[PDB]
Parts: C-alpha cells; structure tokens; sequence
C-alpha cells in the first residue's frame, strides 16, 4: 500500500535519526510493531501524524503510542462490564454530562488559567463489544496537565456518583471500577492504532468546552460538527502543540509479528491441560524443531505455575532434533483428545477464514490452486505424496480406525495410485464450507448499507454460484488433486519409509521396541512407516493356556544344557531390520522335527517385512545382483526345502553372511538331516553356526497340520518372540556377549572337525607348548601337513603355496607372530608324531515346565 | 576480472566497464583499459554473478530495483495487451525472478529435465546445500507461481486502482475501468493448473541452459559436499558456501569438511591409520595413493594390491574411503568383473561405465582363493569411454590374482600389512558409522591432496618409496619366469666386449627354466618376443645388419657369480609434518 510505504521512508530514512534507547526519558513516539522508540521534535512529530492519518483513513494496521511524561494532555481509559453483548448507546446528552462532571473535577484541581478558553473532549469507542467487555477513551489533548493533577482529577472521578449513575444507565455493572487509575501515566495510543489483538477505537463524538474565570457558572459544552475537516491523530494526541482544531490550555503545574498465521498455533495450543509437564516437557520443544522462528512460540507457551522457564535453560541452548521424531501433527493431535468440539470450531474458523480470503481476493472465480490450499489446510495431518522411483506422484494415505481397512493396516500409511478419499472429501465436507461461506455472504446482504455494497456483494455471489457448483466436477477436481500433489510434499517420505530398526507394522499398530518393554502403539504418530503384517496381532505377552501350549510343543521338546536359550533368541531379533550380530544358523538335524514347525512359523508370523522364501540356488550357484534383493529389504532369509542328497556350496557365501547396499541378517538354513551344505573353507567362519535337533511318543500332526494356520496361535507365538526380544538385550546387548552354551559351540566344533583338513590337523597333529624350544618352520609345517594327509586319509601330490598361505591364514595366526626377522614360524607350539603322547606343560588346541524362562 | 568476463556477453561491454571501473579512488581504471583490451575467454561466470554481489551486501536497494524492474515488466504487459495475461509473459516475469535459481535442459530421450538451485531456507535431503538438484516436475516453481506471483498481482491492480481515483476525463476513466475489469478476470488465471502447467511449457524455452547436461561434472577439481561445494583448484580448500555458477548435481552427504582439524576424533583417526605399522622414515605412500581419490579423472594409471593380513585394518580403511564419498567415487564392484574368466565375453557389462565418472574402484568378496587376474585388466588399465583410475585390490589373505602376466607393468603397486590382547574388531564394526570421523577423515584427505599439490605434483615424481617397490618388485618376483632370468643370467656388464644374439639369450633362458623350475617345449620367436618388452630394452639396439644386438651386458652360465666391473641390472615429530 502507498501510504504505508510512505510511512515506511518516512520512519526509516529520515526519523530514524531521533531512535531513543530503551527507558529513555525523552522517549515521546512508540511504534510497538518495529519495537522502535522515538524523541521527535514538534515539525517531524506533525509529518509523522501526516503520514499515520492517512494510513488511518485507509484502515492500515498501526499500533504507535505516545508517553504522557510530566505534562501533557489528559486521557481517561473506561474499561466496561456490560449487562448484554450490545454496543450500548453512548448518545450526546450522556458524553455531553460526562465531559461536564470531568470538567468539575479539572476545575476544583485549581490549577486552570484564569481567563477564557476552549478545551476539547473526543470519545473514541472500542468497536463492538467481546463477552460483555467494552471501552471508550475520553481524550482532552489540548488541556496540558501535570501528571500528579491528571491522578488526583483520575481520583476524584472514581468516585463521582453521577458518572457512576450515567455509566449504570448504560448497561454497565463495574461503575466504581472501570476508569483505569493508572490513566495519567500509561503510554497512550494515537488514534488509528490498538494492541495488536484488538480493533482500533472509533472516534463516535467530539465536544468544545468553553469556560470564563468571570463568569463560572456558565460552561457551554458545544459539540464539534466538522471533526472530518482535520487531521484527527494529530488533534486527539495528548503531546501536541500544533493542533489546528486543538490549541493548548497550560494549567499550572515482546515482539510477535504472527502474520495471521501463528495465532492460530496460540489458539491450538492453549486448550490442552499441559501448563505442567512431568513426562512432555520435551516433547512439545521438539514439536516446534520444524519452525524457525520457535522463540517466541516458546516464550508465549512455557513462560508461566511459574517454574522460572526451567531457570532459562532452553533444553542446553535450542538442542537440535535427534531424529524426525515429531511436527506440527504432534500438537495437532495434542488437541482432539481433551477439548474435541473446540479445536473442531477452531478449525472450522480457520477453514472458513481461509477460503474467506480467497473469495473476497478474487471475487468469485475460485480455481484450482484455492481448493488445493484449503484440502491442504484440511487434511494435511493424513496424506503425503512423493516421486519415488519413476518419478510419478504417488499418494501415502494415514488410515483411522473409522475407515475400510484391507486387514489390518490401521494406524499407518498406505500407497495408494489415486486419492480416492481426496476425491470424495473435496465433494462431501469442503461443500460445508462452501455453503458456510454462502452463509456468510447471504448474511451480510441482509445489512443495512449502502446500494453499491449490495451490488458489489450480489455480484459476487453471482459469480461465486457457478464456481460452487465446480467442485463436483471431475476434470475440476483431477486438476486439484494435480495442483495439491506440490503442496503434500515431504521431499524425503520415501527416503525414510522403512528405516527405523525399532519399529513394526502390526495388525493392531505399531509395535516400538525403542526401550525395553513394548508399547503397541495404538493411536496417531509421526512414525513414517508403510510396510505392516497382518498375521502378527500382538497381544502384549499372556500367560494364558494357548501360548503355554506354545511354549510346551516349541522349545521343551528338544534337549538342551543349563536351560539353554541361545537357539531362539537367534530365532528371535527377526523383528530388527539391521545391523546386528551376523551369525548364521545350520539346522542339518533331526527328520520330522521342528525344522519345518518352528522355521516355517516364525516366517508365516512375519510377511513382507522379513520373510523371504529364498531356495537353494542362491547357496549353489557355482560361479557367484538381483538375487538376494528379497533380502536386502528384510531381515530374516530361510531355505526351506530338502532339495538333494549331496551338492557343494560355497558360492558368494563369503560376503552373504556378514555385512558388506544395507547391511542385514538372521538367516536360518535347514535343508534336510542329508548331507547337503557342505564345502571345505579355510576362513575360520566363526559366524556359522550349525545345531542338529536330537528328535526324530507321538509325531503331533496337529502342529504341522492346522494349528499354524490358527492366527490365534501366530499371535501367541509372536507375543514370545517380541518377548525374548527385549529378554535378550537386558541381560545379553549382543549374542558375541551371550553366556555360553557347551551344546551348541560343541556341535558346530565337531561340524568344523567333520569338514576335516584345517580343524583336524590343528586339532590332533598339534598341541601348544610354550616350554618347546623347537622353533617349526612353515615348510616343516607344510611338510608335516602332508606326511599326516598322506599316512591317515588319501595319498596326493602337493605344491607348498596353497597349503602355506591356508596355514598362515588359519587359525594358528594366534601362535604366527611377526618377528623381528620377518617370519611366519611357529612360537610355542608343538607337533605331534605319530602315537605321540601329550607331554605335561602342553595344552590341546533343570527343565521344568512351569516357569520355563531366564537364566543366570 | 570477474565482472568483465561476467558481462563480456555484452556486445558493447566496453562503456559499462568505463561506467563501473572509472570510480574512493579509481583514477580512470588506474590507466589499464581493459589491460588494454584483454582477449575474450572460455565460458566463465555469467550476469548471475552480479545478480549474487548484490542482496548481503546492500539489498534494500537491490529489492526495490528488482521490485521496480518486476512490476515494470508486467505494467508493459498489461498496458501493450488491454486487461488479458497468458502464458508467455507469465512465464517472462518468471524467468526475470528466479533466472538464477533454476534451470531445465535436454539430456537423452527429447524430454526436458527441471535442474533446481537451493538454499539453506529449503527442506533438502540430506545435503544438497549449494548443488543443482533434478526435479522432475518444478514443485516450488508452481508454488511460487501461486502465491509470490500473487503480490505482484496485487502490486498492478493498487496501481489501476490509483490510476482510477485521478481527475482526467471520462473517457479515460471508462479505459481504466474496462482494463481493471478484464485484468480482474485474468488474474485468477495464475491459481488455474492448466494454466500453470501451459506457463511452466513455456519457460521451459526460457530457463534453458544447453550447455547444462553436457558440462555437469566434468570438472574434476569440485566435490558436492554437505556443506556445499568443495574447490581443489587453489592450494587451500575453498568450500564455496554461497551461490555459485559451478553446475554440478550429484553431491556426498558426509563429507562436511570444516578444513583440517586436531580435535580429538582426528588425532584418534591419524594415530589409528598409521603406527601401527611399522614404517621405514615415515612411510606414507600408502594413503598416499589413497588420496587423489577426489579426483575424477586425466591422473596417473596406478593401481593397488592390499591382499596382506588376515584381521589387519584391511577393509576398514578401504570402506571408510568408499562411506566418505558417494555416488561421486565408490562402486562396490565384485571382482568377477576381472575374475572368474571375462564373465559372458561381455565388456559392456558394468566395467566403464560402472565406473563412469567415478574415481574409487575396489574389490574385497573373495572367490575361493585362488582363480585368475588378467582377464581384461590390460585393457582397463590403459587410458583407452574416459579413463579413470584409484582401484586398491584387497580381497583376501589368499593370494587370488595370480596368472601370468609379462608386459612389465610398472603401473601396478603391492603391499601387505605387516601387522595383523583381543582382535579390538570395532573399529569396522561401529567406528566407521559415525558421521564426525567420516568428516575428519575427508579432512585429513583433502590435506593429504593439497600435499601433493604443494610439493610431488604426481606420484612419479615423488621421493622415493622403498618397500612399496620392494613388495611389488617381490610381486614380480612372484611372476618370476622371465622378469627371474632377467634379474638372474643377465647382468649389466658395460666393459664386457661380448654381443648377445636373440637364439643365444633364448637358449640361454630355456636352459635356466629346464635347470631351475620345470621341463616344456620352447618357441624362439615366442621367446623372443617376450623378452623384447623386458627390462633389458634399453640394452637392446639395432645392428648394422637389420637386426637386434644385446649390448654392454653377460649371460651367466651355472654357478657363475659376479665379476668385477659389473652391476646388477625416522623423525623426532609427528609424521604428518615435512619430510
């Protein structure tokens, strides 16, 4: 706007030259908006008024005041409690007897000049009344007053029983309490401008008072008649000298700039009970990381009981976000919980404020950007859109449990090609808000104003009649479903879809395994997760009889040591996606045992977030993308299916055990109790672990039958998985750290013997002797090597490399040290011969079914 | 300069330099003119580097001029045409308002690609600060055309409405007032998504840059880090961390190199690296060669083997190098693609363009433990699409590349750790993850860069590395066959009047075979030629008589030793410091 931009080179290039510092005496111009203080001389404070007049008569926001000092003009602040919500009348006859009684109290001050003289009273009134609360100020600029005078005059005015009288018959029920005692000393507001929540008061009447010391009982009080023919803030202003209208008589002697946009986080954020916040505290700061400018948002929210702001402590100075833990949807859903038809009509206000805006911006030609804000405003808190991997906007819709789920996808997004409840929500609730703004125009045609109002406003819902109806079509409605697809963006949704380790898509939530127990979330979130499992439908953990029955045919069947609990807890920390422990799980044992009950369960109780049912040609495939991918995205990979008798395997197993795209594991492998996976490796994999199960009265068919298909029983079994999960980490943060079980390592030992070569030669042939002297050399040890293979398995030839590097990469790298010489012989170590005894100073190289849980 | 190159586009450039440089002081440009009329250039900066000195430095003015200059650009174009606005002039002042902020060109398949610019106030990704990003549709583009192009909406219609309540006759009253009319019924056509989409097809001829996909990161010296843009041109790191005409897109979202350090993580890293190896008078090549991987490409073709240690820092170093970089230098590149045969005789497959603008090959999954090395490294090696270089070789204790191979290649480097309480496996398994040692190491390498930039520009030329040559030399040794005979019957014998014939140099190699390693049939001409290559070529010269002579050298015989007259053919400080 012009006048405003005049304002503007006005304050800032000239008038910034009389800036005050803060409690500055000579201070006389506030502009609370800049947060400016000014010391303007009499010229510059009458072009300011100039320029602050014209922004008044065209309805600019100002909110500049003037301090009164020692001696100034006189100003009276009524604050009213009204009977009723109606303006009360305030007509001449009662301003007219107002401005007498305060003109007794001037004069019985004493301290007016003798002589004849005009003064001034204007009335500027609050613009309608809010809850019964109303105001008017009494302005007598002209009169200049000392500040002890003005609170002895403020004084006696309290008190007079005819103003009391005048105000009770106005409606007002504070008679004895609504003028401000504080009026004399107050920084007063120059007409045209309010506290920055408030409507500026309207000047309604204006009165001359005429008094003569030689005749004082004549008091003409004639009401001013062309008050528009001057510059009405600079009359009204109680510091002015160079009124036209107003000569002086000298009687003897923080800062918020919401934009219309934050208030509405003001009025949301209030209504919630959590003034005191024991387990929130910081939660709501972290919900504000998303806005910039948080310090005042801050300031206003948690500044008062009291608590001093946690001594100023700011959470350590604004600490950033730790991860994308919470928005603006985190205090969104903070309301509807304590104060729904509130936040309901706080929302509906906004809803309609908006589209008010953009109706009476373009007057009736509503487009497609316009419906998209407002779908945007409305329902920003349940879809997001991305780009992912064609680049096509693809939609994430949040599913509430009043809605048509698929089976169990009820607390989390879900993909889909085409908003379908976009579509219908365009059509069926933003036609509320469009008859509401029908309403609203039909409501101010039934005004009494003048004519061109009346056609400005027909016009306008002419036009707006055939732009209401629009809504309802479908091209109209694709093209803001196109135009809104660049308003829902996230620009990293599908970034972080899947990526939280500590989180489950469950048939009844989101399960969190962030802390040690379980959560089950079970209502809205800012987790952005979209991969969920039907099956799953954890019931906390129960005792009950179905997972007793569970727990009895699971484990209590196959024979452990000291309550062994190592087999399923690396059955368990499937729920994790990655970066755990990278051991792996050979199952060759037993026939009809679990192997196909327990491995075909604990993947049945998952889906596509970890169960891939990976077959046996990714183990043998001879030489060596685009396989193990199923694996990749998930966290759990298993084979099955017995498929031959006897095949070698090693393949790329090297790297697909351990990690090194993302890193994953627990892979459990069984083929059959047949001879299958096997091929002699010299890695010393201590990361492969092999279990053979010592089962084969009754085979049970009824597990393996239907019993898995119970989802019931998934449910169960699910609930003992998760609680084995945070089990483990309490006792045992790691399987490496696990207390250690003789059965198990004792197996995979023999397995390691029954592969022979490596293990059996640094098993048997040798022992460690530190009191040996005999420094063996690495071609005697290859030597040995094969006089050993040739005398006790199979006679062939050998060449020294091959053999050589095994041996300086095997386990014996313990017993290889660097030395000085740059040898790789052996250091206390022994060989044996053959028949050789072990000489001395040589070393060789309860299940109850009740309360069938933890171990020390 | 800058400025002059940056408006060198301007066919009277002269009287703007004249306006500009003749300025306290100035003196009439100091008498330089132009240094007297310095020649023209390639594409350097363009006027979005005068578009960028402004708005930090004064941008009231810079605002108001561009405002003015905004508004002046649609009063002309809603004053030539009545009150109707439509897309090419919406998509006008457009360009005029982001002209440095995106741009959109032509890559492979005809269709137009949207390149964005972006900027601290911006929901990023993870660091895409200061870089060109791809959008595949212009998303702020649409919300700026809804929104900010609405003040400018409003700016017109206050200044019809001005023009309106002016004392003229009626008749021009009656103008303004249809104007405002239609103008009112034109401006709702901005929130239109036809509309927008028809603006958005038409600046696409605006914004174009040509010159855009084809010169993206073909400069070597400029990395995409998270704190924006980083320069190797100059000796000191630059970090251009404000706009910037460098049109580069793919970025690294760790690097975030805050210059050289000697905080606690960087003094762990330096002391983790090295010392525990034993080095001879601070060895260093190593990392060394591990550096110059911010590079692209046009270096030297060396290559690196690290098949030494079983539990050693092995792969440590090698992932951390490659979880520093990116998308710009890493490829995880199973070594099938140079093992195991030349996998289905198919070069095209992964190879080049696998490594196609990146600098960082290597190779750590491991076969068996043995099957070949030569395959297609010959041709890979050699510069002949781009050539490209930095592969380190570590893939097992196992010695897995091991062929024959005797076309004396200086160009490949081999080195063992020499050293492999408990194992303390960490390291690799959580203090590589963390972002702040990724960032110390990134510094630590850019130092180690601009360390060959200051004194050994390029590794030929630098002191000399002992054991690395030793190793490699001892990894020949491990070819032995020829580079043995060599080494071994030959000898540099200069006093020696003595003339070696090729079928006496040829016997002389099958005997020492047949003598020293095994029994197979020869070929003279095969012989021949292998030992043509040979380290002995500067000892071969051509003979008056249309043939080759061995000359100023002795063919040793069995148990025949050396003859006289006859040659065979640690700081105080820290050791990152000068040595």
């Amino acid at each position: 706007l012009a006048e405003v931009q005049a304002l503007e080179t006005l304050l800032t290039r000239e008038l910034s030259v009389f800036l005050t510092e803060p409690g500055s005496k000579k201070t006389n111009i506030i502009n609370r908006i800049t947060g400016k203080t000014y010391a303007l001389p009499s010229t510059e404070l009458l072009r300011l008024y100039e320029h602050l007049e014209q922004c008044r008569k065209q309805g600019a926001l100002m909110y500049f005041l003037e301090r009164q000092g020692t001696y100034s003009g006189l100003m009276l602040d009524y604050d009213l409690k009204l009977n009723t919500n109606a303006v009360p009348p305030l007509e001449p006859p009662a301003l007219s007897r107002l401005c007498h009684r305060i003109f007794v109290h001037i004069k019985n001050s004493s301290v007016l000049p003798e002589g004849s003289h005009k003064i001034h009273f204007f009335f500027t009134l609050k613009p309608e009344v809010v809850q019964g609360k109303y105001g008017f100020h009494v302005l007598i600029p002209g009169l200049k007053l000392a500040a002890s005078t003005k609170k002895s005059i403020i004084g006696s005015l309290q008190h007079d029983a005819t103003v009391q009288k005048i105000l009770h018959e106005q409606g007002v029920t504070n008679p004895e309490s609504c003028l401000d005692p504080h009026s004399a000393s107050v920084p007063s507001l120059l007409y045209g401008s309010s506290k920055l929540n408030h409507k500026p008061y309207q000047l309604k009447t204006g009165f001359e008072l005429v008094f003569d010391s030689s005749d004082p009982d004549y008091i003409p009080i004639h009401q001013i008649k062309n008050l528009e023919s001057y510059n009405l803030v600079s009359e009204l202003s109680l510091t002015n000298e160079q009124g036209s209208l107003v000569r002086p008589v000298y009687c003897a002697a923080m800062l918020h700039d919401p934009e219309a946009r934050y208030l509405h986080k003001i009025l949301n954020l209030l209504p919630p009970e959590y003034y005191v916040e024991y387990p929130l505290w910081s939660n709501v700061v972290f919900a504000l990381a998303n806005t910039s400018a948080n310090y005042r948002p801050l300031a206003e929210w948690f500044s008062q009981t009291g608590g001093k702001e946690k001594l100023e402590k700011l959470w350590n100075d604004a600490s950033h976000h730790t991860e994308k833990k919470i928005t603006k949807r985190s205090i969104m859903y903070w309301a509807h919980k304590h104060a729904p038809q509130q936040y309901k009509e706080i929302v509906e206000q906004g809803y309609f404020s908006i589209l008010a805006e953009y109706v009476y911006s373009y007057n009736g030609m509503l487009e497609h950007y316009m419906i998209a804000k407002v779908i945007y405003a409305m329902m920003g808190n349940k879809f997001v859109v991305d780009v992912d991997s064609n680049g096509k906007y693809v939609w994430f819709e949040f599913v509430l449990p009043g809605q048509p789920m698929n089976q169990g996808e009820i607390w989390k997004w879900r993909k889909e090609v085409n908003p379908d409840e976009l579509h219908i929500y365009i059509s069926e609730n933003f036609s509320r808000v469009m008859d509401r703004i029908t309403e609203h125009i039909k409501y101010h045609l039934s005004q009494p104003h003048e004519s061109n109002i009346l056609n400005y406003y027909k016009k306008l819902l002419k036009a707006f009649e055939r732009s209401k109806s629009k809504i309802f079509n479908d091209s109209f409605k694709k093209g803001v479903i196109r135009q809104a697809e660049f308003l829902f963006r996230q620009r990293s949704f599908i970034q972080t879809l899947d990526t939280n380790p500590h989180l489950l898509g469950v048939g009844n939530g989101v399960l969190s395994i962030e802390t040690i127990p379980a959560k089950l979330i079970n209502h809205f979130h800012e987790h952005p997760i979209h991969q969920y499992t039907h099956i799953c439908y954890v019931p906390f953990n129960p005792e009950n009889p179905w997972t007793k029955l569970l727990l009895n045919a699971l484990q209590d069947i196959i024979p452990e040591l000291d309550a062994r609990l190592w087999i399923m807890f690396y059955l368990s920390t499937a729920i994790f996606r990655g970066l755990k422990e990278a051991l792996m799980l050979l199952w060759l044992g037993g026939g009809c045992n679990g192997k196909t009950f327990l491995m075909r369960l604990v993947a049945m109780v998952l889906g596509d977030h970890y169960a891939s049912k990976l077959n046996i040609s990714l183990l043998t495939s001879c030489r060596e993308n685009s396989a193990f991918m199923r694996l990749k995205g998930r966290g759990y990979g298993y084979f099955e299916e017995t498929n031959k008798s006897e095949v070698l395997n090693t393949s790329r197993l090297k790297e697909m055990v351990n990690p090194g795209f993302q890193m994953t594991a627990t892979m459990v492998a069984a083929s059959n109790y047949n001879f299958i996976i096997d091929t002699t490796d010299h890695g010393t994999w201590r990361r492969l672990r092999h279990y053979r199960s010592k089962v084969k009265k009754k085979e049970d068919p009824r597990f393996i039958h239907e019993y898995i298909m119970d989802p019931d029983c998934q449910n169960a079994f699910f609930s003992i998985l998760v609680y084995f999960w945070e089990k483990l980490q309490k006792e045992y943060n790691g399987q490496i750290k696990k207390v250690f079980c003789p059965t198990i390592e004792s197996e995979t030992e023999a397995y390691r013997k029954s592969q022979d070569t490596l293990h059996r030669f640094i098993t048997e042939r040798v022992v460690e002797s530190p009191s040996a002297e005999t420094v063996y050399n690495l071609s005697e040890v290859v030597t040995a090597y094969a006089e050993w293979y040739n005398t006790n398995i199979n006679v062939k030839r050998h060449i020294a490399l091959e053999l050589s590097q095994e041996l300086e990469n095997s386990v014996l790298e313990k017993y290889l040290q660097w030395s000085p010489n740059k040898t790789r012989i052996l250091k206390g170590c022994r060989i044996l011969h053959k028949f050789e005894t072990l000489q001395p100073g040589e070393s060789y190289i309860c299940e109850p079914k009740n309360k069938w849980w933890e171990w020390s | 300069s800058n400025v002059v190159f940056a408006l060198a586009n301007t066919s009277a450039n002269y009287r703007p330099l004249a306006e500009w440089f003749s300025q306290t002081g100035g003196k009439e440009k100091l008498e330089k003119l132009w240094n007297d009329a310095s020649h023209h250039t390639e594409k350097k900066i363009t006027k979005r580097s005068i578009m960028y000195w402004a708005h930090k430095h004064a941008p009231q003015q810079y605002k108001e001029i561009v405002e003015q200059g905004y508004f002046s650009i649609l009063a002309e174009y809603v004053y030539s045409y009545n009150g109707m606005l439509e897309h090419y002039m919406i998509a006008k002042v457009i360009y005029a308002m982001m002209g440095n902020k995106f741009v959109v060109d032509v890559d492979s398949n005809g269709k137009y690609v949207w390149f964005e610019f972006v900027l601290p106030g911006q929901p990023m990704n993870q660091g895409e600060i200061w870089k060109w990003r791809k959008e595949v549709n212009p998303d702020e583009l649409h919300i700026y055309i809804s929104e900010n192009f609405s003040r400018v909406m409003d700016r017109i219609t206050e200044h019809i409405k001005y023009h309106l309540s002016q004392p003229h006759e009626s008749n021009i009253l009656n103008y303004y007032k249809k104007l405002l009319k239609a103008f009112e019924r034109s401006k709702s056509k901005i929130f239109n998504d036809s509309f927008k989409k028809g603006v958005i097809r038409q600046a696409e001829f605006l914004f174009r840059q040509r010159s855009f996909i084809q010169t993206l990161d073909t400069n070597p010296h400029l990395l995409g880090v998270g704190n924006g843009v980083l320069s190797i041109e100059t000796i000191p790191a630059k970090l251009i961390n404000h706009f910037h005409e460098h049109p580069i897109h793919q970025y690294t979202h760790i690097c975030y190199v805050p210059f050289n350090p000697e905080n606690p993580w960087t003094k762990l890293l330096l002391n983790a690296l090295q010392d525990i190896i034993p080095e001879l008078d601070a060895r260093l090549w190593i990392m060394f060669y591990l550096s110059t991987a911010i590079f692209r490409g046009l270096k030297e073709a060396l290559m690196l083997l690290w098949l030494g240690g079983g539990c050693n820092g092995k792969t440590f170093l090698m992932r951390l190098v490659a979880m520093v970089l990116g998308d710009h230098y890493a490829s995880k590149l199973n070594i099938s693609l140079l093992t195991s045969c030349r996998e289905t005789a198919e070069k095209p497959n992964s190879a080049f363009m696998r490594l196609k603008g990146r600098g960082y090959g290597y190779f750590e999954e491991t076969n068996k433990s043995e099957v070949l090395n030569t395959s297609r490294l010959k041709e890979m090696v050699n510069p002949g699409f781009q050539m490209t270089a930095t592969m380190v070789a570590a893939s097992n204790y196992n010695f897995i590349i091991d062929t024959t191979d005797h076309g004396t290649w200086r160009r490949l480097r081999h080195y063992r750790s020499k050293v492999k309480k408990k194992e303390d496996p960490r390291f690799i398994h959580e203090y590589i993850m963390d972002p702040d040692c990724q960032n110390a190491f990134f510094s630590i390498l850019v130092y180690f860069w601009e360390k060959l930039q200051k004194e050994y520009n390029g590794q030929i030329k630098k002191v000399f590395c002992p054991t690395i040559e030793s190793e490699t030399e001892a990894y020949r040794k491990s070819q032995d066959t020829l580079h043995r005979f060599i080494t071994e019957r030959v000898v540099e014998s200069p006093s020696a009047e003595t003339v070696y014939n090729l079928s006496e140099v040829v016997t002389a190699y099958a005997e020492w075979y047949n003598t020293n390693i095994n029994v197979k049939r020869h070929i003279a001409l095969e012989l021949s030629q292998e030992l043509e290559n040979s380290v002995l070529e500067k000892y071969l010269q051509w003979s008056p008589n249309k043939t080759r002579i061995l000359k100023g050298c002795r063919i040793l015989h069995k148990f025949e030793t050396l003859q006289p007259g006859e040659s065979y053919i640690e700081p105080k400080n820290k050791w990152w410091e000068w040595s």
